């Protein structure tokens, strides 16, 4: 303590009260040839370590992090491991690296027999952080099994056993009544005297410190956010990701397990996101009188420690297609080995179960933020073969990868070879349809990308769905009602034959036809099929309710809205749910029954209906002002601005 | 503060029971024609105190939801798996499921009273 | 490790692999028919454990409101002077007298205490909370020194040294080679084998596991808040609260001094205030397919939050839709924190160690009384601790009078506080006979406010002693005459009038003090030439640097010519001088890329309506209104947005 | 990473130095109700400043045993009143932060100058 270093570089006395070493350190390196060779020497070391470390000068006067497995280099992190260890040093990389691509019984192994190798240590610091790191990765395993008999029965259906039960009886006969804390104090004392800084890394909350920190940048961040003040030195924006990078570099250089936890997961995700949304905003910093731009580190954070869900919060909170996106060379490359990797382990055998658990969490991340990022064709194509094909889909289903390709899409438009890519996958899930059902949690099935193929050609015909088409028979009515709703993709000749098997049975089949293009005003027998779905609705509604998330009623009241259907007869029907009446009898709809949520999902065409409307424009106009004065979600925002509904 | 149970939907043996934790349901909005009504729809559940049926473990050794307080069942549950090991050992296991629709049958969730 | 406690207090089996003792012991403590099968001493054994265990929580097994007792924590100032001077009957009855001595200031006698207590302590858990509290004693004295040494001089205008030199070098030889977090370490075995809980308070940052936890809840909260997420089970909300009391009712029943650092300071402050945020927007919350303060969390509120803190939950979230509950608590509280202050700087100054500690409370708790309910007699109370005998360098005349309207808020001016008001006048009045003197505010609201406040909440009230001082005034005392103009509807008729006969519109600010009392109604051809005067004068001094100041008097002139108040086409010869000038003189050529969305906020209703009904530059004004409210959460533009449309 | 020196209001005397680290102007109006006439413009400036490393003058420190603020464009606030608010922490207190208020002398009603 008797100086203080700061994450910027520059180190300021603080207690030193004798000479200051540090202060005539500082001008000595920048007359030295006074000193004596073996001094000289050293302080050449001296300098090269500060430099390196980056001690650079006083008070008064980018990040590089060196690591296969921050970068994830899993070929060359594989070669290496390959290679003979000349030196206990390089296997203790080593054994970090079998430990990041799962292989948790070989790192423990290996870094029980470089504790063993390590006797004649000349410093012994190589056998602390052995310890330390073969405890992480007994922890690691120790929870992976109870996930495994837990959760992995849920997920994956199976039951995996990655490590035998002999491993794992030695393992806990071993780590039986270690105390992680006490590591440290049980050192030689020479050990304790010089590695004192590598204390904090003993106790089995170590980032309690860091975070506490972090906590209070972030209540300072957040309170000069409110109050709108200047900051004129070094923000703390700026002092949080100098101390996000030094713990990153620290614990990935050094090759400690630990930055594989929840604990760093998460210390990260808050390090990060919170420079995001202070960059946000000072981007929308309104101006008085009297930027922020994301590297390719910052894209690899985010990838690995945000859960897909964090990343969906930080888009609502700021937006972050705004923000520059920086090194896209480099990112591009991340995200091509992330596909890479995906593609050779589930296309060949499968890929182990202990490295899927850790590495689907930031492939989902990484093909997520991908849409920021603008990629080549060649890369493009390697992303999305590996998102559709070879993607688990207990992890990404049918509506879920759409939304990702989607996303993938929206800054580099569809080229040939993706919508050729996207149409093997059509023709695949099609040969899927047997007494199989697509189910997908976001609702967007495999019409989905037929229509983004129509969006982005207008004119594409799939061949191979068209020969599947010609081939259908009606036997099969599954195949048949799945090209139904990829009718637009297949050719004339295929569109005809698929309409002969091909009737409007029920109000879904119809749906279906609306969608497809095939129908465009309701002739008497939709009509009629409509009413009696109606009827029957009606009917079976009438001591318990039953609330469904179909949403049939309210496609019918807005049918009933633009005039698209003009039959009186929807009115005998009101009451049975709300969004129907309120386009059916706008003016008797009651609104304190009206759910602000609605106009959410209604369009440009309907909501400027709706607005024009004038008898019902001015509870919605209420209802929306109310909205956006007391949330921020800025859509209803913008749809009071856009048309004032 | 109800109670979750989670059943195996072909057999409908109840993989396991636990309470309910969070629940997110979220459906929002280049995606003249008859209008549709077209919306993207999520269902995201957090389920907390799981423990897993002595059957259905020893016969593991498609899923439904009956979440009941006022009564709501979610067909088609699929359970992410998401694992995260934190450096502090372990606190009781958390599941999270998201709620999965048929395109034949076109429902989420149902509420029944 | 056994088992797992939460804050709720239900028992969860966490890692107990042998019979269970504590389900066994939840049994027989609701079944009580057993509790007589336990043998006689078991039995006896088995009452105090139950007490223990319901005093603290642990109500019940998993499976199946705070109340502090403290003087320290109620601020009970006069109670804890009379407790230390009565003799003590034990050493625990030291203790808590030595931390009610460190709370009212008073740090040499608290550390001679805890010194004294630590000598008699041959339990021994006492013994290591006084090293404890001593520890910080001496901390917080040093810091002290060092602030009143470097920053009291300036602060205080004059150097203090509360503390005797001797005390400082013997506190600093006793206190040197004391290293904290060996203290529970070098304990009798016996000591560290049952107080093992007691070692998080040996460490000097033992808030940091609490922080933490407190960080992911709020993160947690955070994340359900932006989501839309709703919680069934204990939210996150409620565990931040609960962990929040534990912590207080921990720290301070047990007299811990620690309870005074910045480090729980903040931690309370994140803690509420993140209660508080979640509260608003559960109200905001969107319908698809409650939270209020008591007198505990007003008190924490006071304590623990900065006027700015304060301030800023007040931008993010409207506070005062919260429900208020325990009015006559916190009604109770305050009245006494205003009579502290009363008792303190009326007679003999103040304790400075006890002041700098205490004003930041008491500044806190008034500011925050916006938001409750208070008696007449408890009102005026209030009103006259804050007036007259607040510290002058704490709150000056704006920050005060801010302070005074916000406490009109809920509670409307009486009779009896517009007399406070006016004796507070009559006493800044007194003030101004030395030419040097001037009242001089940060917020840059005077005595003037005070008067208009008066006049607002009467429009007939007359000044006595106001009145008499202006037929006492003369020609030769010029600061009396121009302070008693500002207030010239609070003087008599007569007062009006022999003030009037030495008061005349010299310059432009006197003009601007005329308008605003009322004395001018319609510019007149003198008033016109004065200001087309001054304008010549600006421009002159303008014309190789340029230097803006913030007398707003430009945007004043031509606010008056946008609206017709002024009716001579000589205004436009300054065009280019300052904007805000050129904005309502010739809004057409303004090139609003200079156009400042800021100044739409100082305007009231009928300037923000005649600039919406200008509909030659309204569409400026409403894109910069749009991308205002798009892009910041301020919630103001967007009024301005909707209630005129501008 | 600019700099503030104080210096005494009645002479040219230097209070103490320091860096400028925040600085929050937060003036908007104030109470629209409780304040057909001549439009006055009511206003309620407020500059706050933070400076993180003030050393005090040995000559000035000396002799203590109204101030004036340059903040170097160039900006001066001709009165400023320092919020002597005093907080101690259990990590041993390190950065003395001194926090000011601008203030507006009734007849000049200016509260900062910035100028070129």
């Amino acid at each position: 303590y008797d100086y203080h270093f700061e994450v910027n570089g520059t180190v300021v006395r603080h207690k030193n009260k004798g000479f200051g070493y540090m202060e005539r350190f500082f001008e000595l390196k920048e007359e030295r040839s006074k000193l004596s060779k073996k001094q000289y020497e050293r302080f050449n070391a001296l300098f090269n370590f500060f430099e390196k470390n980056g001690v650079i000068c006083m008070a008064k006067d980018s990040i590089e992090i060196n690591s296969l497995a921050y970068h994830g280099k899993y070929d060359v992190m594989k070669k290496f491991i390959e290679e003979q260890s000349v030196s206990i040093e390089d296997d203790y990389k080593k054994a970090f690296f079998l430990a990041c691509l799962g292989r948790w019984e070989e790192s423990y192994d290996l870094y029980s027999n470089i504790i063993l190798n390590s006797i004649d240590e000349s410093n012994g610091c190589v056998y602390y952080l052995s310890q330390i790191n073969r405890y992480r990765i007994y922890q690691s395993i120790t929870q992976a099994v109870t996930q495994f008999n837990g959760l992995g029965l849920l997920t994956f259906g199976r039951h995996y056993k990655p490590f035998t039960d002999e491993f794992l009886a030695r393992i806990e006969r071993e780590m039986t009544n270690f105390n992680i804390d006490d590591l440290f104090n049980g050192m030689p004392f020479e050990f304790q005297k010089k590695y004192k800084i590598l204390e904090f890394l003993s106790d089995n909350q170590f980032l309690y410190d860091d975070t506490v920190k972090l906590f209070e940048l972030t209540n300072k961040v957040r309170s000069e956010m409110s109050e709108g003040s200047y900051s004129f030195g070094m923000s703390s924006d700026i002092v949080v990701l100098l101390r996000l990078y030094d713990n990153l570099r620290f614990l990935y250089e050094n090759c400690l397990w630990s930055v594989s936890f929840h604990e760093f997961h998460q210390y990260i995700r808050n390090s990060m996101s919170l420079l995001i949304e202070k960059a946000e905003y000072e981007r929308t910093r309104d101006i008085d009188e009297l930027g922020f731009f994301m590297e390719y580190y910052d894209f690899v954070n985010i990838s690995r420690h945000f859960k897909i869900d964090d990343i969906k919060n930080l888009e609502r909170s700021c937006s972050i297609d705004k923000i520059r996106f920086g090194e896209q060379e480099k990112i591009e490359e991340y995200l091509v080995g992330i596909a890479e990797e995906i593609t050779k382990q589930f296309s060949a055998n499968g890929m182990n179960v202990v490295f899927y658990t850790q590495f689907i969490s930031e492939a989902k991340a990484a093909l997520y933020f991908a849409k920021y990022v603008k990629l080549s064709e060649e890369g493009l194509g390697k992303i999305v073969k590996a998102l559709l094909f070879y993607f688990p889909e207990r992890d990404l289903d049918i509506g879920k990868r759409y939304v990702w390709l989607e996303r993938l899409t929206k800054c580099n438009e569809l080229p040939k070879s993706i919508i050729s890519i996207i149409d093997d996958f059509l023709v695949l899930q099609a040969e899927k349809h047997q007494n199989y059902s697509e189910v997908s949690s976001n609702g967007l099935y495999s019409r989905d990308y037929g229509a983004l193929i129509k969006h982005f050609e207008k004119n594409f015909i799939s061949k191979r769905l068209s020969e599947i088409t010609l081939c259908l028979t009606q036997d099969k009515q599954k195949q048949i009602d799945f090209l139904f709703k990829l009718l637009p993709l297949l050719s004339t000749n295929a569109k005809s034959h698929l309409l002969s098997f091909k009737s409007v049975e029920n109000i879904n089949d119809l749906m279906n036809g609306i969608r497809i293009g095939l129908i465009d005003e309701f002739t008497p027998e939709h009509e009629e099929l409509i009413i009696e779905y109606l009827e029957t609705r009606k009917v079976n509604y009438i001591g318990i309710q039953t609330f469904s998330s179909n949403d049939y009623m309210s496609t019918f009241g807005i049918w009933y809205f633009l005039e698209e259907i003009n039959n009186s007869k929807m009115e005998e029907f009101i009451g049975m749910d709300d969004q129907y009446d309120f386009f059916v009898d706008p003016e008797n709809f009651d609104y304190k029954k009206f759910i602000p949520s609605w106009l959410k999902n209604y369009n440009d065409k309907l909501l400027g209906k709706i607005a024009g409307n004038k008898h019902m424009k001015h509870h919605v106009i209420e209802v929306l002002k109310e909205r956006v004065k007391n949330s921020n979600d800025k859509r209803y925002l913008e749809i009071l601005m856009n048309y004032f509904i | 503060t109800a109670d979750v149970y989670f059943k195996r939907k072909s057999d409908g043996k109840l993989v396991f029971t636990a309470e309910a934790q969070t629940a997110s349901f979220s459906q929002a909005i280049l995606r003249k024609p008859l209008y549709i009504l077209k919306s993207e729809k999520e269902i995201n559940l957090t389920v907390k105190n799981a423990f897993f049926d002595l059957e259905w473990l020893a016969m593991t050794q498609r899923y439904e939801v009956e979440y009941r307080t006022i009564y709501i069942q979610f067909p088609n549950v699929s359970p992410s798996g998401e694992f995260e090991m934190s450096l502090e050992n372990g606190l009781a296991p958390e599941i999270k499921f998201e709620a999965l629709a048929d395109t034949d049958t076109d429902e989420m969730a149902v509420v029944i009273e | 490790y056994d088992y797992h406690f939460e804050v709720n207090g239900t028992v969860v089996r966490h890692k107990n692999k042998g019979f269970g003792y504590m389900e066994r012991f939840f049994e027989l403590k609701e079944s009580c028919d057993e509790r007589s099968k336990l043998s006689k001493k078991q039995y006896e054994r088995f009452n105090a454990l139950f007490n223990f265990f319901e005093k603290n929580g642990v109500i019940c097994m998993a499976k199946d409101s705070i109340e502090i007792n403290s003087l320290a924590y109620h601020g009970k100032y006069d109670v804890m002077k009379k407790f230390i001077e009565e003799q003590s009957v034990s050493i625990e009855d030291d203790y808590k007298k030595a931390f009610f001595l460190a709370c009212l200031g008073r740090w040499e006698e608290s550390y001679d205490l805890y010194s004294n207590i630590i000598l008699n302590s041959i339990n021994g858990c006492v013994y290591y909370l006084s090293q404890i509290n001593r520890y910080r004693i001496y901390q917080s004295i040093t810091q002290a020194v060092t602030q009143f040494n470097g920053l009291g001089l300036l602060t205080f205008g004059r150097h203090y040294k509360p503390f005797t030199d001797e005390f400082l070098a013997r506190i600093e030889r006793e206190m040197t080679n004391f290293n904290i977090d060996d203290l529970f370490n070098g304990m009798p075995f016996e000591f560290q084998k049952k107080y093992k809980i007691l070692e998080f308070l040996s460490d000097n940052q033992f808030l940091y596991d609490d922080t933490v936890k407190l960080f992911e809840l709020t993160n947690k909260v955070r994340s359900e808040m932006s989501e839309g997420s709703y919680s069934f089970g204990m939210s996150s909300d409620i565990v931040v609260l609960l962990r929040l009391y534990d912590n207080l009712r921990f720290l301070y029943e047990n007299c811990l001094w620690s309870v005074s650092f910045h480090e729980f300071h903040q931690y309370i402050r994140n803690s509420m205030s993140l209660l508080i945020e979640k509260a608003e927007y559960e109200r905001t919350r969107d319908i698809d397919e409650g939270f209020f303060m008591e007198y505990y969390d007003f008190v924490n509120i006071s304590r623990h939050f900065k006027i700015d803190d304060i301030k800023n939950l007040e931008r993010s979230c409207s506070i005062d839709k919260i429900r208020f509950g325990e009015q006559e608590k916190i009604e109770e509280y305050l009245v006494g924190i205003a009579e502290e202050i009363t008792k303190q700087f009326s007679a003999n100054g103040m304790n400075v160690v006890f002041y700098t500690q205490f004003i930041s409370e008491a500044k806190a708790a008034l500011y925050f009384a916006k938001y409750v309910k208070l008696s007449e007699e408890g009102l005026g109370k209030i009103v006259k601790a804050l007036l007259f005998y607040f510290p002058e360098r704490d709150l000056d005349i704006g920050k005060r009078y801010v302070w005074l309207e916000r406490l009109t808020k809920c509670n409307e001016l009486p009779k009896s506080i517009i007399s406070i008001i006016d004796d507070f006048l009559v006493l800044q009045a007194e003030k101004h006979i030395d030419q040097n003197y001037s009242e001089v505010s940060s917020n840059g609201l005077y005595s003037r406010d005070y008067g208009a406040l008066i006049k607002h909440f009467e429009k007939n009230f007359i000044s006595k002693r106001l009145s008499e001082i202006t037929l006492c005034l003369t020609q030769d005392k010029q600061k009396q005459i121009d302070f008693l103009f500002k207030l010239l509807p609070l003087l008599s008729t007569n007062a009006k009038s022999h003030l009037l006969s030495f008061k005349s519109v010299e310059n432009i600010n006197d003009l601007m003090n005329g308008i605003r009392i009322g004395l001018i109604d319609e510019f007149t051809p003198e008033h016109e030439e004065l200001i087309i005067e001054y304008l010549e004068t600006r421009k002159v001094n303008y014309i190789g640097i340029q230097t803006f100041s913030s007398n707003d008097y430009m945007s004043t002139f031509g606010i008056w010519y946008f609206l017709e108040e002024i009716n001579n086409s000589k205004m436009e010869e300054f065009i280019g001088m300052d904007d805000q000038y050129d904005f309502f003189v010739d809004p057409e050529n303004f090139d609003y890329k200079k156009f400042i969305p800021s100044w739409l906020k100082n305007y009231n209703d009928k300037l923000l309506g005649k600039i919406a009904g200008n509909k030659h530059m309204k569409h400026h004004v409403i894109e910069v209104l749009k991308e205002r409210v798009k892009n910041s959460n301020d919630k103001r533009y967007l009024e301005i947005l909707m209630n005129y449309f501008i």
